[PDB]
């Protein structure tokens, strides 16, 4: 194994499938659609704020 | 988030009512356990409804 | 009045008498410097 | 998932049943709909998650 | 397959044992409702030892809750994690114990014993091969006290050879808790000398400075307490539940640690902890871990070892782990505190390894103490109790509802005695 | 029916009636439980640990 | 007053007495024994209470 | 589950009982109507309240309380006037003729007429009560139905109840301000009696109050309301454990344990911290450490008995909100080191801590500020012993010429009574003097 | 008038239980056995005959209205602890008044 | 060696994570009591005005 027996090689943001994925509900494994860059968090301090 | 461990313990201090619901008590005569449909605060609770 | 000062407690708080003896002794010695009545208080101050 | 969703959708929409100057605005009301959209996001990870 | 009947007593038992309950079932993987949803088999093949098979994949445990009065138990059912509990394990009377020993043990826990036994030998003839009891309590109340020490005495005389651990957190140095816990404590511990197979007296002084020190925690409450206890009954029943290295039971720790059968007062202690912004300042190793065991701030008993010396010492290790990393660590411990061991019993360690650490951690430790310095909790419970029974204070009570004088007579004579015993195996020598 | 001379009287005056108070209110939130950084909301290296 | 600050005095060096006896008492064991100088200190002790 | 039943006698004792079950129905939610605002299920659904209301089948909460006065005034006020549907008509006994500040008079005479009816509707709420943990009796240690009738009425409860928990909130006249004349024979006549049936007494005057009020509060003329209300804030304080959850439970059963050291020695002082203004805590950091220290001072004690001139004997601290037991540990440790505070040499272990989560609640338009954190501070201290040798010495002075003795005598009770009642207290004074060495 | 047991079942019916909060009395439990052909010893009018042990209690039963109830009650100390010996002898003293006065009242 | 010096690495990171978001979670529950003392304020403020007494 060139990994310990605790610890997998794909991460959390590697999981693709190795076949052609199959179509559920519009998600397909291995895309990523929108990466959404409006999450950034506003720590502004304002009311409302996060 | 965190795992259990004695230090990575947090409690929510926004909580404002803290009552405590007779479930446990007696009838004329004997103990009657009762099954709890209300916890602490006055919630219900989430596990076996 | 004195008709209602010389009564004995009503509790028996010392085991033997010979305790209660060498308590009360030094303690009516203890009630100078006190604070209030029958000297249970504090030792003033400075 | 499926059933918070319900639970804030049939809230919204027994209280919008309100009378006329009942008809409020109230913080509750911001909440649930963050509700029901964390709803939609949470089920949208899951099934990518299925997928 | 071995069982252990756990039976917790008065609202700290209740509340402490609760924790205990809900360390363990998330340590297993069992839910809230009451099923199994781990990942490994490990987890379910050993599961007998604490939990029953109840529906299908659902496991209930096998607790025993007593209480005078329907009080932190009705809490513990409304928590999180209170209702994997059986419901008619909660034996609950209506009076209250009044922080009264004699309440909680002839008068008023006398209505409620033959119901506790009861319930007791339901659960434990169901086992197939019952090894031991575990009563947590505290020796500063009525129920905790009166109670439980009743409890022990008949369990020992159904069952006379069964291991009796009890935890039974003890009266503190500063600050009190409970005003007659002086009384309390000494008519506790005169049948837990004479009853219990062990005792692990712990201190919440010492949980306070643990939490104050080795944890930072500005805000600990009684959580974290309880907490750091379930740990130490983890770690101390841990080999029966996930295979090891090498393995020790109850039964095995109560003959490696005790050298007379007087002697059964342990401290227990827990590591790693770790103050939250030192563990990227730490390493963790075997060594780090062995010294943090041994260091004197980490035990949950406020008496020093610095005071006394060490008759026995156990060490439950649970982690993936060179056992020669061990033995040579407990080896070198010992060789440099060369004075705080007894020098008529070589290698005053037990040591034992599982292979299931808890989870979030890599090694964790559970570190048990039979030392000398219980002389000091001991002395400081006699010295508080000769205070006040010179001048028969708060003792019209325990009259009231009707022991005698002898009785308190011959509890503090029996802490007195074992005071002396634990004096002379401190300054006895070998030759 | 009521009785409308209770400002005269002092229990009255003392002991009129008037709703409870709730401590928070409702736009009090809590941030303890907002999404943790991306440096802090890593994966778990650690997948099976028995 | 004067005479019970001189009182006050009395009992603080009643106090340090009984401390200097505790930290004589924290010594090693193989020391201790009977000394003139703890024949001294409770002669001074006699005679503070005195 | 955790029932108690409140006889509240006298007039100071049904307005104390106002305004204590005010702030019980503030807390559990409940109208003065007897019914929940909203509906079975949700803004409620809890049996905490069964402590002190019982439930009838549809829903409706009943006190467990009794109203007792010998005046119709009081408690016909009671019956007409906002809580005049939450209150049981038949739990609202009164009668034709008040005791008039008379012990005999509610001892043999009119108190006596009534004590059929009052044990009748103890045991109808006795009976109710399934798991009773005692009878908080309210009464003063003034005139008449304070002294007489709640003293008979406690003699039949030992009679026929046995050892039940029989905890007194007593007002105690205060060693300057007092307002009837005959106070001091009917405080002595109404202690010798209560010496032996009784568990546990706290005692709470009126100066004390008026002076924290004045000194904390900032009212400059405060009245009975703003008293009453303090000493319900007392007695919720003391209650609360059995009603909410809390890391250290304290039941009725055990401040007889934990506050009486030897029997007739059973008058606990009372304290309630932070009692201050909402502008004063703007500017403070209100914790565990400082209401303690609050607490141990010798100005917020509701009793006019400063500490500095007797000994504690126990001292039960109830911690009330959102307090750590690190801190409580903490502030208990500073205090004990502490020198002003002076404890028994006998008593190493002199500390009771309860603790319970819940926060202090506040009555709308009332006079306290509200604060996250509050301490009931119990005390049996040998510091009353000067109020007992005050007390003693009015009565000695009254005595000596045996003025207002023949209005005792020429309506029942024997002269004989008044010299073993100052017997009774002159050892009682004694004891005081011997515990306190 | 025959509160004769009930075994498994005398953990309840107790009057703790059963909210009677007052001090129970007490019937005699555990019934005994007997060998048969009990005596009549009796008529049919209700009499007891000649020569029964007739007992020397009230036919009306002992019940003590407000009005009759000593003027002074002892407390039920029952402990005996702490207190002095003078203490001692007039609570005896109490309790003997207490218990003639009743018996007087009774008979 | 690999194995087990990547093993070591594995639960050291998950562990400094751990106590960095604890830390951070005692931070945020910080800035709550905060926020609470400063409602606790405004509402004595607000309700308890000495005018507002009965
Ligand atoms: N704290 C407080 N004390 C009160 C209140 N009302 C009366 N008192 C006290 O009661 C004393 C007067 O005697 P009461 O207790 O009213 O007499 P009573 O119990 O009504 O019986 P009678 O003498 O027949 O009227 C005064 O000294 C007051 O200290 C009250 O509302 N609050
Ligand atoms: N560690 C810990 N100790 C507790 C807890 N609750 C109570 N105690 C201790 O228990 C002692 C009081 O005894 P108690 O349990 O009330 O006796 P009981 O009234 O008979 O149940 C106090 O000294 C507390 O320190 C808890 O949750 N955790
Ligand atoms: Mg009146």
């Amino acid at each position: 194994r060139p990994l310990p027996y605790e610890c997998t090689l794909t991460s959390r943001e590697t999981i693709r499938p190795r076949t052609e994925p199959p179509e559920v509900d519009g998600h397909i494994s291995g895309v990523k659609h929108v990466p959404s860059q409006w999450d950034v968090p506003n720590l502004s301090g304002k009311p409302g704020a996060a | 988030a965190l795992p259990f461990l004695p230090g990575n313990s947090f409690t929510d201090p926004t909580q404002r009512k803290f009552h405590r619901s007779q479930s446990l008590g007696y009838k004329n005569g004997y103990a009657l356990p009762a099954r709890p449909e209300v916890g602490i605060g006055g919630e219900p609770l989430e596990v076996n409804q | 009045m004195s008709r209602f000062s010389r009564q004995l407690p009503h509790l028996e708080t010392f085991r033997s008498p010979n305790a209660h003896h060498e308590a009360f002794a030094h303690h009516a010695t203890d009630c100078t410097a006190r604070t209030g009545t029958f000297g249970h208080g504090i030792y003033e101050s400075a | 998932k499926e059933a918070p969703m319900k639970v804030a959708q049939t809230r919204l929409d027994h209280r919008t049943h309100r009378p006329n100057v009942e008809l409020c605005r109230d913080p509750a009301q911001y909440r649930m709909v963050q509700e029901v959209g964390e709803i939609q996001d949470s089920i949208d990870k899951l099934q990518q998650k299925l997928a | 397959m071995r069982e252990i009947v756990h039976m917790q007593a008065g609202q700290c038992g209740n509340q402490i044992g609760a924790k205990f309950w809900e360390v363990i079932s998330d340590e297993h993987g069992i839910d809230p409702t009451g099923t199994y949803h781990g990942d490994s088999d490990l987890q379910l093949e050993r599961i007998n030892v604490y939990y029953n098979e109840a529906t299908g994949g659902k496991y209930v445990p096998r607790a025993v809750l007593v209480d005078l009065e329907p009080g932190t138990m009705d809490s513990v059912r409304s928590g999180p994690f209170g209702q994997i509990f059986r419901p008619d394990n909660f034996v609950f009377g209506q009076s209250g114990a009044g922080n009264n020993w004699a309440k909680g043990h002839y008068t008023e826990g006398a209505e409620l014993v033959d119901s506790v036994l009861d319930v007791v030998r339901k659960e434990a003839e169901s086992c197939d091969c019952l090894q031991g009891f575990q009563l947590t309590h505290s020796l500063g109340g009525g129920t905790g006290s009166g109670m439980g020490t009743l409890l022990i005495s008949k369990i020992r005389e159904e069952y006379p050879d069964r291991i009796m651990n009890t935890f039974s957190v003890v009266p503190s140095p500063k600050v009190s808790d409970t005003v007659v816990e002086p009384y309390n404590a000494t008519l506790s511990v005169h049948q837990l000398v004479e009853n219990t197979d062990e005792t692990y007296c712990i201190d919440n002084e010492a949980l306070y400075d643990i939490c104050f020190r080795t944890l930072k925690l500005t805000t600990p409450t009684y959580g974290d307490l309880n907490h750091l206890v379930s740990a130490t009954m983890s770690g101390v029943t841990t080999c029966l539940r996930f295979p090891g290295q090498l393995n020790a039971d109850l039964r095995k720790l109560a003959v490696n640690m005790v050298p007379f059968p007087r002697l059964h007062f342990f401290m227990p202690g827990f590591a790693p902890l770790t103050s939250r912004g030192s563990q990227q300042y730490r390493a963790l190793t075997v060594p780090e871990l062995t010294q943090q065991m041994f260091d004197a701030k980490n035990m949950m008993a406020a008496c020093d070892p610095r005071h006394g010396r060490y008759l026995t010492v156990a060490a439950i290790f649970r982690g993936r782990m060179s056992m020669k990393e061990v033995d040579e660590q407990m080896l070198n411990v010992q060789n440099k505190n060369s004075s705080y061991f007894v020098e008529w019993i070589p290698n005053n360690v037990k040591t034992a390894v599982c292979d299931i650490p808890p989870r979030g951690l890599k090694m964790s430790a559970t570190f048990i103490g039979n030392s000398t310095a219980i002389q000091e909790l001991f002395k400081r419970i006699s010295e508080q109790f000769t205070a006040m029974f010179r001048r028969k204070a708060f003792l019209h009570w325990y009259t009231g509802e009707g022991m005698d004088e002898m009785e308190f007579t011959e509890a503090e004579s029996n802490m007195n005695d074992l005071v002396s015993e634990y004096q002379q195996y401190q300054d006895a020598t070998a030759e | 029916d009521r009785r409308f001379d209770l400002h005269q009287t002092s229990s009255g005056r003392g002991l009129d009636y008037r709703p409870e108070y709730y401590f928070p209110a409702s736009d009090f939130k809590t941030t303890i439980n907002n999404p943790l950084p991306p440096q802090l909301a890593k994966q778990d290296e650690i997948i099976k640990p028995f | 007053e004067a005479l019970e600050k001189q009182l006050e005095h009395i009992r603080k060096d009643i106090a340090l007495n009984k401390m200097s006896t505790e930290i004589r008492c924290t010594r090693p064991s193989r020391e201790r024994g009977r000394d003139g100088a703890d024949n001294v200190m409770e002669k001074e002790f006699r005679h503070l209470h005195q | 589950m955790r029932e108690c039943i409140s006889i509240h006698v006298g007039q100071a004792g049904v307005q104390i009982g106002n305004a204590c079950w005010e702030l019980y129905c503030l807390e559990h939610g409940i109208q003065p109507d007897g019914q929940m605002p909203s509906d079975k299920t949700i803004g409620g659904g809890d049996d905490s309240f069964n402590t002190f209301f019982s439930e009838t089948g549809a829903g409706k909460h009943v006190p467990r309380a009794v109203f007792v006065d010998l005046e119709p005034t009081v408690v016909d006020e009671v019956r007409t006037g906002t809580y005049r549907q939450l209150f049981h008509p038949e739990q609202l006994i009164t009668g034709k003729e008040d005791a008039a500040n008379n012990y005999a008079r509610g001892h043999y005479t009119i108190g006596k007429e009534i004590v059929d009816l009052v044990l009748d509707r103890i045991r109808k709420l006795a009976d109710q009560c399934t798991g009773l943990q005692g009878f908080l009796i309210f009464h003063s240690f003034g005139g008449g139905t304070g002294s007489g009738f709640a003293s008979l009425l406690m003699e039949r409860l030992s009679v026929d109840y046995g050892k039940k928990s029989k905890l007194e909130f007593a007002i105690y006249p205060a060693p300057q301000i007092s307002t009837a004349v005959v106070e001091p024979y009917n405080t002595i006549l109404t202690t010798h009696t209560t010496l032996e049936h009784s568990d546990c007494a706290f005692m709470v005057d009126n100066e004390a109050i008026y002076d924290i009020c004045r000194r904390n509060l900032d009212i400059e003329r405060p009245t009975y309301t703003n008293l009453n209300r303090l000493i319900a804030q007392i007695v919720s304080s003391i209650t609360a454990s059995l009603r909410f959850d809390g890391a250290l439970n304290v039941d009725l059963t055990e401040f007889q344990t934990n506050l009486v050291p030897y029997p007739r020695i059973h008058f606990p002082l009372a304290t309630y911290a932070p009692v201050i203004s909402a502008e004063k805590a703007y500017h403070e950091q209100l914790s565990v450490a400082e209401i303690t220290n609050a607490c141990f001072e010798p100005a917020n004690q509701m009793v006019k008995c400063d500490p500095r001139h007797g000994k504690y004997m126990a001292c039960c601290m109830l911690y009330r909100g959102d307090v750590v037991p690190k801190d409580v540990n903490a502030a208990i440790a500073t205090i004990k080191t502490k020198r002003t505070i002076q404890f028994v040499d006998w008593c190493p272990t002199g500390f009771k801590v309860g603790i319970n989560y819940q926060p202090p609640t506040v009555v709308p338009g009332g006079d306290l500020a509200k604060v996250q954190r509050a301490v009931c501070m119990l005390s049996n201290t040998t510091a009353i012993a000067e109020a007992w040798a005050r007390l003693d010495h009015k009565f000695d002075l009254m005595y000596a010429k045996r003025a207002f003795v023949h209005w005792y005598v020429g309506e029942g009770m024997e002269e004989g009574e008044f010299s073993e009642a100052r017997e009774d207290l002159a050892a009682l004074e004694k004891d005081y003097e011997e515990v306190g060495v | 008038s025959s509160h004769f047991s009930a075994n498994q079942y005398k953990q309840a019916f107790d009057s703790r239980r059963l909210q009677n909060s007052q001090i129970p009395q007490t019937y005699k439990e555990r019934p005994s056995s007997y060998e048969g052909f009990t005596q009549i010893i009796a008529n049919d009018r209700g009499h007891l005959k000649q020569g029964v042990p007739r007992s020397k209690d009230s036919p009306w039963g002992g019940f003590v209205g407000t009005w009759e109830m000593p003027k002074k009650i002892p407390g039920n100390v029952t402990t005996y602890m702490s207190r002095g010996d003078p203490a001692i002898d007039n609570i005896q003293k109490t309790r003997a008044e207490h218990n003639e006065y009743m018996r007087q009242a009774v008979s | 060696e690999q194995r087990e010096n990547d093993r070591e690495e594995a639960f050291a990171s998950d562990m400094i994570r751990n106590d960095k978001i604890s830390e951070l979670l005692q931070r945020r529950q910080e800035q709550d009591i905060r926020n609470l003392n400063s409602a606790m304020n405004e509402f004595r403020d607000l309700h308890q005005q000495p005018e507002g007494r009965r």
